[PDB]
This record gives C-alpha cells, structure tokens and sequence, in this order.
C-alpha cells in the first residue's frame, strides 16, 4: 500500500515547480534520494567539506522543521 | 459472543446454576429461542437470514467441542430441540422450478448438523434416538419432503 | 389462518420482485380468503360470547368449520382459551381455532398483521367501508408490563400500517373525491397526523387539482353532470376561517395548502376575484399559524416506510408555495415584517428541505430573478440569515443538496468567508454580538457544513480555496472567546477538509503549538458546560480524523509518541 | 483492615502518586518531627525522614518528589529518590505563624493561613503575595481562583490570577457558629462544593444555584474531621468525627450511615484514599490498609 500512498501524495499537484512542494511531500516524513542529489548539486553550484558536514547535520535531524533547516 | 465465550473453555458447572438462578428467565429465553426458530413457518427477513447465519454457526462451533454445555440446557435437556424437528418436518426447499432456494437447504443443513452431533455422542444418543422414534416423526417426515 | 395469510404474503412478495401476477396466480387461495382481507383486522361479530362457553361442555368439546375436537379440549387448553377471551374481548371458539393452527394470541396478531400487510403491499367497497370500522375496532382494543409494552408496540404498528393502506386508496383513486370533507373533519377531531398530512398533500396537488369525481350532487343547482370543477369551487367556498378554527391549526394548514394548489388550477381570473377568493383567505390562514405548523411537521419528521414518499410530497408542497405564492411571501416579508419575515421564510424553506421529490425540486431550483432575490437576502443581515438555511434545505437532498449548493453558488461562499473573517476581526476589536446577528452566523456555518458534506466537489472547493480562508478563520474563532453552537459549526467545517490528512494533521499540530491551552479548555469543559451539547460534535470530528491515515511527521516535535496522547 | 502501631501519633497519610499501596506518612508532635516514606506495607522505612520542623503542608511533589510546609510556616520539600534511598531537599523557605490547610493549583502550591505566600513550580522566589490577614479553606475552584475561609467558617472567593487583594465573592452560613475546619469541593465539577459542620452536620454549597446553605446535617458527634471519598467514584464517600470517629454515609448508594471504621480509638491523621485515611481534627495514630 506504500506505492498507493506515494501515488496519492503525488496526486495533490500543489504547484509547478517547487522545492516547497518537495517539502510538502516530505510531510509524510519520507524523502526520495533524488531530492538529496539535487540538493547536493545545488550546494556544489572548503565547499565540499561544508557539504560533507552539512549533509551529516541533515542526517542527524529527521524531525519536522529540521529537514527544512537542513535543506536551507 | 456466546459462541466465543462457550468455545474458548470447557464449561463450568457453576455457570449453569448462575444462569438458572432466575429460573424463570432461562425458561423464557428458551421459549424466545424456540419462537425465533419457528418464525419462518425485507429488512426483517435480512436480519433473520443474518441471525440464522450467526446463531447456527454459534450452535455448531460450540457443539463440535463437546457436551453437556450451555447449548444442551438450552435444548431443554436436564422444547427447542423439538422446534429443530418441527422446522425440519415443515421445510419446503423447492418452489416449482424457480430452483431449490440455496438459503433454505443451508438452513436444513444447519438444523441437521446439530441432530448428527446429538446422535453420535453417548450422552445424547439414548434420549435423542428415543425422541426421534416417538411422535413427531423423524425418519418418516424427512423421507416425505426429500426431493429427487 | 394466520400462517396461511403469511404464506400468501410471501407469494405476493415473489410477484413483486418479478413485477408479474404470476406468483399470486401460480399458488386460488386469494379468491378463498378474500372477505377476510376485506374485513381487515376487524373481528366485528365474533367478540366474547357466553353461548360459546368452552368449559361448561361436560364432555369438553368444541366445533369449528367442519370437524370437532372433544378429546383435545383438556383443562390447560381451556385456560389458554379463556385467557384470550377475557384479554381481547374475542369469541371463545375463534380463540380455540387460533390455538389449534399454531401463542394463540400471537397467531391471531400475525393473522391481523398478515392480512393488513398484504393489503398495504397491494396498495403500494367493503374494504372502503371497513376503514372506519377498523379504526373503531382499534379504539375499542385501546412480565405483564412487558406484555403491555408489546401490545402498545402492536398498536403503534397498526397506526403505522393502515396509514399506508389509506394513502394507497388515495393513489389508486377509490376514495375520491367526496371523501375529503370526511377525512379533513376526522383529522380536525383527532404525530399520527403525519400519516394524514402525507395523505392530504397529493390530493390537493393532483386529485383535487384536476381529477375530481363527476358525481356527488348533494345540491341541485350547484353541480351538474360534471362535478369535477363544481366540487373544486364548493370546497373553495366551504373553506374559511371560523372562531374555533384557530384551535384546529392542522385544518388551517391543509386549507392553506389547498389555496396554494388552487392558484394554479384557476385557468384565469374570469370567475374569481383574487383579492377576495385567494389573498385574504391565505393571509387569514397565515394569521392563524399555518406556516408554523409546517415547521412543526419538519421538526417532527421521522423515518417511515412511506416516509420517503411523504418527504417527496413535502418537497412538492414546497415547490407549490415558492411557485404560485411569491405575492404572499413579499406581502409578509417586504411590507409587514420589516415595518412591524424573510428570515421566517428562509427558516421554513430549511425546514421543508430537512423534512426524491425534494431532490427534484432542488434540481429545478438549480435564474436571474433568483439571483436578484439572493442579492436582496444578502443586503439585509436578517435576509441573509434566511438564505443559508434555505440553501441547506436544497443541501439536504442528495441530488438536491449538490443542486442546492450549485444554485447558491450561481462567489457567495467566498463572501460569507470574508464576512466570517471580518466578523471575527470585529469580535476581536470588541457572545460579544447581537443575538439575532450571532444566530445568523450559526445558520451561515450550519448551511456551510451541510453543503460541504453533501457534495464532494463543493467540500473540496471549501477545503482549498484561498479567498475563503475557512481553516484559518475557524481557528481564530476557536481561539477567541466563543459560543458553543459556533464551535460546533467550526468542527462541521473541519469535516469537509477531513473527507477531502497531512494538511489537517499539520494544522492540528500548529493549533497545539499555539497543549496547555487544550488542557485549559478541557478544564473549562469539566467546569461546565451547557449540558454537553458541545461535546459530541468534537468527539465525532476526532473519530473521522482517526479514520484518516496517521502521519509519521505529526507529533514529531514532542518526544516519542505524539499521535498517542490525543 | 490490617492495623499497625507506628507508636507515633500520625498527622499525615498519602496514597502516594506513583492503588493505595505506597503509603507515606508525616508524624507531627515528636521531639524530632517525623515522616516516613515507603513505610510500611513491609517494614520498608526507606525514608523515615529525620527532620526538624513539623508538617503543615504536605504533597507528593512527584512520584519521586515530596513537597511539604514546615511548622512555623516554613517550607520543606525533597525529591523522593526511591531508587538510591537518599534525596535532595528541594524547597526550604523561612516565613511563608503556621499554615492552616493545603491547596493545590498545579504546580503553584497554593495554601491558606490561620497571609498568602505563593511559591510555585521552581518559583524559589516568593512571587505573588496578596498579604491579606485572615481572621483554613483553600482550593482551586478554577485556576487560579480560590476562596479563603476564616475561622468564622467564612469563605470568600479571591484570586491570585488577576491583580487585587480583596476577595471576589463570599460564602457564609447564617450564623457563623463553627470555625474553619473542613470544607468540601467536588471533583464531579470544580464549581460544586460542600462542607462538614463541626456539630456533625454537612454544609452543602451551590456556586451557580444561588449561594444558599444547601444541605446541613446532624449526624456526627464532634468537629468535622475529614472525609474519605473514592478518587474515581465521586459520589462514594463516608463521614467522620473529631474523636477519630467514622460514620459510613454511603453516598454512592439513601442515607445509609453506620458505625463504620475500626472505631473508638483516638484521632486520625490526614486524607488520601484511592483504590488510606480520613484524618481527624486531632491527628492521632491509627491505620488500616484494605481500602477496596
């Protein structure tokens, strides 16, 4: 039923195109890796070290309002 | 709920006494059960169909485990047992070509499975076979209504 | 013979499924117990006898139709049989055939039930003459305590059945149309009325409208060979207000409902002056509490076997009133109420809706003039307060409620939301508002809740429309000091969003963050409160949310188990 | 009803926050004033509190903490670390004249004198002080309202929520005959209240329904002592008198009041009963632990 739930989540179609809608998706508390890769690419766009430490920090917190902060 | 209560454990002697404390109430309940059994011979009909499905499943699921039990006293063994015979010897399971209506042979199967348990056990074969050989007819009435 | 009657009923049911006479006719017996069906539940000659004295037979013997039963009439049977005769005023040998067949009293009841039920099913001049006799017999009839309760239930069933049979005789045509005055007068003499109201409405709306009978010449120069129109005119003249007419308010309502129909039966103003033959008599009826009676009927609306049909009839009556009477609506509200109205009319409409003819009426309503009327309602605050209730009444019908919502829409909801935000702001600046204005708001939110639930699309629109801002406004109202009806309508609003979970759960979390406050509210509830009327709606909302799938993210901020504490 | 001689005239008893199984007790009137925690149920004197100062207020400040008020109107509270059997004395104030009863409004431990010193949850500074002289009724009718009842038995709803130092309301009998010993306030609704008359009467009260004396009585003998009430059956309760007496007034039953307890002894200590004592006006030694 997880796939069905994912489909339902994708069914909302809140707006095009948003990382804020990506956060609306993380509302379920489950985040796809692709998003993480995109975030890493954005970070890339000492910096590498920060990403390594920033990514670790994001990993440390999975709680609501933490992922948003980690993403920021 | 009587099925789940009465099919989890071996029935205690104290419970029957507690049930008969009222004395009058147990008899009244038995009478009500007999009336329900006899009531045949659309929401209400649906309820009856459901109740039959439940009650008959409860009597079978208690019965498989053993005897004596609550069901034996509610059949009037120290009646509803005769109502099981009375419903069987009136049941018409055919409507003249609109098919044998599958709810009605299912009702007959549920009544008969009780009687089968009550002639296989040593406790009940003596009394049950004796009362099936007296009026109202057992072997004669069923062979009257049995279709080819 | 009760068992036989039951067997006949099953055959009738079988015919019904197939729509064919075949089951009745494939089993003769209808044309055997035929005068028993005509006699209905009456036992009219064979009531308790002393010539039928069962125990004075020294041989213990009784005869029936044909065979006799001497060796079976033993003293236990004698006592069950006299218990019947003393208990029910019934002939003793009749009481014995009733123990032999099938508990004898129960069998007799089944026999009354089976024949009556069969007649009702068929409907769905012995028999037409036997209605009165049947009514009289019931009146005569009117662990021991339990038995009495059972008897009362049986009486209620009798007063519930026969009601179908009498309705059907109106639908088939047999009791038309000189039996109106006898029906009306009897009703005046007499909640059992709702069978009667259901009977009257159709007759005003069709059978008394344009059918009639071509007979009943009780006068020589009043009617001729065609009594159709002549009787319509005779009823119109007969119907009036009288000095004790204000005690039968039921007769006033039925008489008004005639004038409603009568307005459309009148081909033109050629015979009739409108300002003597309609408008005074209808106004005089209004001043005799006729509209109030309809509201009472709506309050008394209750699920019945013919109840859906009755509701359809009520919807038809409502259609007749907005259709043919807007002059009376305008006379009352736009001149007499404002001066001394529109709110009352809106209330009446809501009532009718709540009480699928109604759905069909709503569909019919689903235009420029109607829009203008809506604008007028919005103008005055009181007028606006009528409108929401009227809309919900459209809302109540399943086809109707969606249709009613569409009619209200064809914007207005957004304006209402703006008023709620504005109203909330005003309250904050200042249950902190005129009782009539607050009651208005209760009706706005009650029309809102109903329209959202009934239609999936409407509910969806309410849930996620930026202009309306319903979720935020509701929260502000809840946070601000507020009345119990108002907090209940916030929960009914939340129901739409719930039906539309993460969005709702997040909102709940935000509310919790904004739970010490929740604990304080619970304490306040413990201290109170207005009789627990507020508690149930909140419980229901919680249950619906629980039905919605749980979200892992919610309750994250608090440690370990945020979902559990609620 | 297993009695137990403490050989110590008891002044306090709590079915502790943790059924009525964890007993604690405070023993006043001894040369080094006493209290024991985990006693006894079975010797179990884990915290037989060696303590100067006596017990005016007393509260299970957690299931591992204990609040109290000390004899001169001082304050005394430790944290009942029942694991390691030691503790840490939390609250120690000097001059909060003793206090006359003990109220609560969580977690500001409100109280009354026979002046109000509102300490609270970690409020080691005396925050609120509506220093109004009182001529022993103390509770939370609603947070944070209260009603001071002077020894004319003279109740008066005041607060500490809004500002001000008067009372807001007043409950009073016609004659003010008895003194402030024992009033009642119902857990069925925190706007429902009663009292017990020190003649052996009730004094039932209506907040909303006027302010009349609803129900007196004449049943007990001595001053109003304290009432055992079920902590979940609000209605179930039984009455008492100031010799330590106890007349079971079966109030979940209708006046069914009899010679209840293991009677005829000296007085009883303080009340907490859930699943126990109903302490008298004179607080002697007694026990029974069979409260179901």
């Amino acid at each position: 039923f997880s796939s069905f739930p994912s489909s339902m989540d994708p069914y909302p179609d809140v707006r095009s195109p948003r990382l804020f809608p990506s956060s609306h998706a993380k509302r379920t508390s489950s985040m796809g890796l692709l998003q993480s890769k995109f975030a890493s690419p954005s970070i890339s766009r000492a910096q590498g070290s920060h990403s390594p430490r920033i990514l670790p920090v994001t990993p440390w917190s999975v709680p609501a309002p933490l992922a948003p902060t980690f993403v920021i | 709920i009587l099925c789940s209560i009465s099919c989890n454990s071996k029935i205690q002697e104290k419970i029957v006494g507690d049930f008969t404390q009222d004395q009058n109430v147990s008899q009244k309940l038995m009478v009500g059960f007999v009336s329900c059994l006899d009531s045949e011979e659309v929401k209400q009909t649906n309820i009856r169909y459901m109740t039959k499905i439940h009650i008959l499943n409860l009597l079978i699921t208690s019965l498989e485990m053993k005897a004596p039990n609550l069901a034996m006293f509610l059949l009037g063994y120290e009646t509803c047992l005769h109502s099981i015979l009375d419903i069987l010897r009136k049941g018409t399971d055919v409507r003249a070509g609109p098919v044998a209506v599958w709810d009605t042979p299912h009702l007959a199967e549920l009544c008969y499975q009780v009687i089968y348990q009550l002639c296989a056990c040593a406790d009940t074969s003596g009394p049950t076979m004796r009362y099936l050989r007296t009026s109202q007819d057992f072997l004669f009435s069923q062979l009257q209504h049995l279709p080819f | 013979l009760w068992g036989p009657y039951r067997e006949i009923w099953q055959t009738v049911l079988s015919a019904l499924i197939k729509r064919q006479p075949e089951a009745v006719h494939s089993l003769i017996v209808l044309k055997k117990y035929k005068p028993d069906f005509i006699s209905l539940f009456k036992n009219p000659p064979k009531s308790a006898q002393q010539h039928e004295r069962v125990q004075k037979a020294s041989t213990e013997g009784i005869p029936i139709k044909g065979t006799q039963r001497t060796r079976i009439l033993e003293e236990q049977l004698i006592k069950e049989a006299f218990i019947l005769s003393d208990l029910y005023n019934i002939g003793e040998i009749a009481a014995v055939e009733l123990l032999l067949i099938g508990v004898a009293i129960l069998l007799y009841w089944d026999g009354k039930s089976c024949m009556a039920e069969s007649l009702l099913h068929l409907i769905q001049q012995g028999l037409t003459n036997k209605i009165l006799t049947l009514i009289s017999q019931i009146d005569v009839n009117n662990g021991n305590k339990k038995h009495r309760k059972e008897v009362s239930d049986l009486i209620k069933e009798c007063q519930q059945s026969l009601a179908h049979s009498l309705y059907s005789w109106s639908c088939q045509t047999p009791l038309n149309r000189e039996d109106t005055l006898l029906l009306i007068g009897y009703l005046e003499k007499v909640k059992v009325n709702l069978t009667l109201l259901m009977s009257l409405l159709y007759c005003l709306d069709v059978g008394f409208l344009e059918q009639g009978t071509d007979d009943r010449e009780e006068l020589m120069k009043q009617a001729s060979m065609f009594m159709d129109r002549q009787y319509i005119a005779a009823i119109h003249n007969r119907l009036q207000n009288t000095q004790p007419w204000k005690s039968p308010g039921m007769q006033a309502t039925v008489r008004l409902a005639w004038a409603l129909a009568l307005r459309g039966i009148s081909q033109f103003s050629e015979v009739l002056e409108f300002s003597e033959a309609d408008e005074p008599m209808a106004e005089i009826a209004i001043g005799g509490n006729v509209f109030l009676f309809l509201t009472e009927a709506v309050v008394g609306s209750e699920s019945f076997c013919t109840d859906e049909f009755f509701i359809r009839r009520i919807h038809k009556l409502v259609t007749d009133f907005p259709t043919l009477m807007p002059m009376k609506v305008k006379q009352l509200r736009n001149r007499a109420e404002e001066d001394a109205l529109r709110r009352d009319l809106e209330h009446l409409l809501l009532l009718i809706g709540e009480l699928l003819e109604l759905a069909l009426e709503y569909w019919c309503p689903t235009l420029l003039s109607k829009f203008v009327r809506q604008m007028s309602d919005l103008l005055p605050a009181t007028l606006y307060l009528p409108y929401l209730k009227m809309l919900r009444g459209l809302a109540s019908g399943p086809q109707c409620a969606h249709y009613c919502f569409s009619l209200l829409k064809a914007v207005s909801w957004d304006h209402f939301f703006h008023s709620l935000m504005l109203y909330h702001e005003h309250l904050r600046r200042d249950r902190g508002i005129t009782q009539r204005e607050l009651d208005g708001l209760i009706a706005c939110l009650q029309l809102t809740c109903t329209i959202i639930d009934w239609s999936e699309s409407a509910r969806l629109a309410l849930c996620e429309h930026a202009q309306w801002m319903p979720v935020v406004v509701i929260l502000g109202l809840l946070q601000c000091s507020i009345p119990p009806l108002l907090k209940a309508e916030l929960l009914k609003t939340l129901a739409a969003f719930g039906k539309s979970a993460a969005s709702l759960w997040q909102s709940l979390e935000y509310t919790q963050i904004l739970g010490v406050g929740i604990e304080v509210e619970l304490n306040e509830i413990e201290s109170r409160c207005e009789e627990y009327p507020l508690t149930r709606a909140f419980c229901q909302l919680i249950s619906t949310l629980v039905e919605s799938s749980f979200p892992t993210n919610l309750g994250a901020g608090l440690r370990a188990p945020g979902f559990e504490p609620y | 009803f297993a009695a137990k001689f403490v050989s110590h005239k008891i002044s306090r008893t709590r079915w502790r926050p943790v059924q009525p199984d964890v007993f604690a007790t405070g023993s006043w009137d001894n040369e080094e004033n006493k209290v024991c925690v985990w006693a006894t149920s079975d010797p179990k004197q884990l915290c037989d509190i060696k303590h100067p100062g006596d017990v005016m207020d007393m509260q299970f400040l957690d299931k591992e903490r204990i609040v109290t008020g000390s004899s001169t109107g001082t304050v005394t509270i430790f944290r009942h670390h029942e694991n390691n059997q030691t503790l840490s004395v939390n609250q120690r104030w000097e001059q909060a004249a003793p206090c006359t009863a003990i109220v609560c409004s969580s977690p500001e431990i409100v109280s009354v004198g026979e002046r109000i010193n509102c300490f609270r949850a970690e409020s080691r500074d005396v925050l609120r002080t509506i220093d109004d002289a009182d001529s022993h009724g103390v509770t939370f009718l609603r947070t944070t309202e209260i009603l001071t009842v002077n020894s004319v038995g003279q109740l008066k709803l005041w607060d500490l929520r809004k500002q001000g130092n008067d009372p807001t309301q007043i409950f009073s009998v016609t004659g003010e005959r008895v003194p402030l010993h024992c009033v009642d306030r119902h857990p069925n609704q925190q706007h429902v209240v009663a009292t017990g008359g020190q003649d052996g009467m009730l004094c039932i009260w209506d907040v909303r329904h006027g302010k009349m004396p609803m129900s007196l009585l004449n049943a007990h003998e001595a001053e109003m002592w304290e009432v055992h009430f079920h902590p979940s059956n609000p209605d179930h309760l039984f009455t008492c008198s100031e010799d330590g007496s106890l007349w079971h007034w079966d109030a979940s039953a209708q006046l069914e009041i009899t010679n209840l307890l293991p009677s005829s002894t000296l007085s009883v200590n303080s009340l907490d009963v859930l699943g126990l004592v109903c302490g008298t006006d004179a607080e002697a030694i007694y026990v029974t632990r069979r409260l179901f």
